[PDB]
């Protein structure tokens, strides 16, 4: 046994989005071997927080048209579930956006709550036209991981039925996009020994070694049935 | 006969699922047979999934 384990050297952030991870020195074949299985629990295992209900004023439904407004209804929530949002204590954040006069509605118009950081406050969400218009909505923050659809929702709980509410499919997962490479590491003499640089593409919210850390123990706590129970 | 008639309008949103029908512009027909998820996609040197 020459257990020979690899440990984080440096994590190269060039954006707040996208950052790079070199991981050295690993074995020959260990490369290619966390590459993938942790690109696999990057993208679709990692949590995050995402738009989840809507409740625009003056509005029954998505598809009816608000004046003095730009977009149709679909188009503003299109844009809440790309809004990067940040909630550190609880689970669950109503968030509450009133705002008028002329101007391009971003996310800065938001309430900001104690413990919610809005992590791309110029993200437009609607635009007013009319100095007149005013818009008013609550818009409901959940955390959960992957994707959870509007159609996977309305066809499950449902216990509650208030007209007025809109939901909106979650994109909860936080990494958008992701690609692992192998790298020559240089180290003592071991040549064979190379890196493993995880490049992430993320959205605001989960920070790169932040991530990497918690995907590496969903993997552990899924190896706890191969090593434990034999 | 008809003494009055109310007119209801519902509107669907169906997304795409196995069975639906596809195409190009050059007579390619196809039907969705699986909706594979992102982790399966084949990807490019990039990093990027088909």
């Amino acid at each position: 046994t020459e257990f020979l384990k690899p440990r984080l050297v440096d994590i190269e952030q060039v954006s707040s989005t996208h950052a790079k991870v070199t991981l050295e020195p690993l074995e020959r074949g260990f490369g290619h071997t966390l590459g993938n299985a942790l690109r696999r629990i990057l993208l679709s295992s990692m949590p995050g927080c995402a738009v989840t209900e809507v409740e625009i004023d003056g509005v029954l439904h998505e598809y009816s048209t608000k004046e003095g407004v730009q977009e149709d209804i679909l188009e503003i929530l299109l844009n809440l579930k790309g809004l990067a949002v940040r909630v550190q204590g609880k689970d669950e954040v109503i968030l509450t956006l009133n705002k008028s006069g002329i101007g391009p509605v971003t996310a800065a118009d938001i309430t900001h709550d104690g413990d919610v950081e809005i992590v791309k406050p110029q993200h437009v969400i609607c635009h007013l036209t009319d100095e007149n218009a005013s818009i008013s909505m609550r818009i409901k923050v959940q955390r959960g991981r992957g994707y959870v659809p509007a159609s996977t929702r309305i066809h499950s709980e449902e216990d509650e039925r208030p007209i007025g509410r809109l939901l909106v499919d979650a994109c909860y997962s936080p990494v958008e996009r992701i690609a692992y490479n192998v790298e020559a590491a240089r180290v003592e003499q071991r040549t064979d020994l190379d890196k493993l640089v995880i490049e992430m593409e993320t959205n605001g919210t989960i920070d790169p070694e932040e991530a990497i850390r918690r995907a590496a123990t969903i993997l552990a706590e899924q190896l706890e049935a191969f090593v434990d129970l034999r | 006969g008809v003494l009055k008639i109310v007119k209801v309008y519902l509107a669907v949103k169906r997304r795409i699922q196995p069975g639906d029908k596809m195409a190009g512009r050059h007579g390619n027909k196809g039907v969705i047979s699986k909706i594979n998820p992102i982790e399966d996609m084949p990807y490019d040197e990039n990093g990027t999934p088909v």
